[PDB]
């Protein structure tokens, strides 16, 4: 019956368009050759914070790319300048964690950016402590994300949904941010139903939103590390102007 | 919120 068919709606042309746009936006903002990494302060392994200049540069570059992606998300530009800023301040670290899954490798459980010097493992990232609260769960998070085996379309939708979250602290037009997110969420749900076969599809939407919950917790845990570190002005000195502006001083 | 750099990257 037409009545039953309307209940299971295929992906609209507008939904396919949203996906096209987010994929193009990602491809513009994520270089899988990591060529720009050569311009960062060098990684030093040999204080136990010797990697901080390099990882500061890596994060600061990655904030810049996240901003470029965010700007392309449909509807983002209709927000006020203020909500744009608060959404990006709040999400940046989570989108960086999420986008990092593309360099993460199960083989040695590290982020592999194409060089041994630009390969980052548990020993490098654990140097500033918070191993139980932040580092181990971040690695767990990277493993869980690989296990989901997302289509690139799901990956770009999840970054966008992450950014446009109405419950972020300081948001003014919560209704508008919710409406933009719902359009994205509904694209994702229909995408999964239409294009993601079982058994990988099973509960895939719910599992993806659970990854957004886990990211809120990682965000909190990193914020605690950041406040501890940055409280020593000699650490904050090794950071970048964009990191200070976006994450606070 | 005074974020000239973020604001500049946004525009
Ligand atoms: C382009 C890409 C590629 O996929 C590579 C990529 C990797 C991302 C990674 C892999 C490396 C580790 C990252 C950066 C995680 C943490 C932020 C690491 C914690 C940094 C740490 O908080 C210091 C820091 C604070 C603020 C900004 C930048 C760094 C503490 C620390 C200090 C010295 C040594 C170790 C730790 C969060 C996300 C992690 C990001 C992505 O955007």
């Amino acid at each position: 019956s037409p009545l039953k068919d309307s209940l299971r709606p295929k992906l609209s042309e507008e939904q396919q368009h949203i996906i096209a746009i987010l994929l193009d936006a990602h491809h513009k903002t994520y270089d899988p050759t990591y060529a720009d990494f050569r311009d960062f302060r060098p990684p030093v392994r040999m204080s136990p914070l010797s990697m901080l200049p390099h990882l500061a540069d890596l994060v600061s570059y990655s904030i810049q790319k996240v901003i470029g992606f965010a700007k392309m998300i449909p509807g983002f530009r209709d927000l006020t300048s203020d909500d744009q800023i608060v959404l990006l301040k709040s999400s940046a670290i989570e989108v960086i964690m999420l986008r990092s899954n593309q360099s993460f490798t199960m083989d040695d459980m590290s982020w592999d950016c194409g060089s041994q010097d630009y390969k980052y493992d548990v020993t490098d990232v654990s140097k500033a402590g918070h191993t139980l609260e932040l580092i181990e769960p971040l690695i767990k998070f990277q493993v869980g994300l690989k296990k989901l085996n997302l289509h690139e379309e799901e990956h770009v939708l999840l970054m966008a949904i992450c950014i446009v979250s109405p419950d972020r602290p300081g948001v003014q037009d919560a209704k508008l941010v919710e409406a933009i997110q719902d359009r994205l969420s509904n694209t994702l749900q229909t995408y999964i139903r239409c294009r993601h076969p079982p058994p990988g599809s099973h509960q895939l939407y719910a599992k993806m939103i659970q990854k957004l919950a886990d990211l809120r917790s990682l965000n909190e845990e990193h914020s605690k590390q950041y406040r501890s570190l940055s409280f020593q002005p000699e650490n904050s000195m090794k950071l970048t102007p964009l990191v200070l502006e976006v994450f606070g001083n | 919120k005074n974020h000239p750099m973020l604001m500049n990257l946004l525009k």
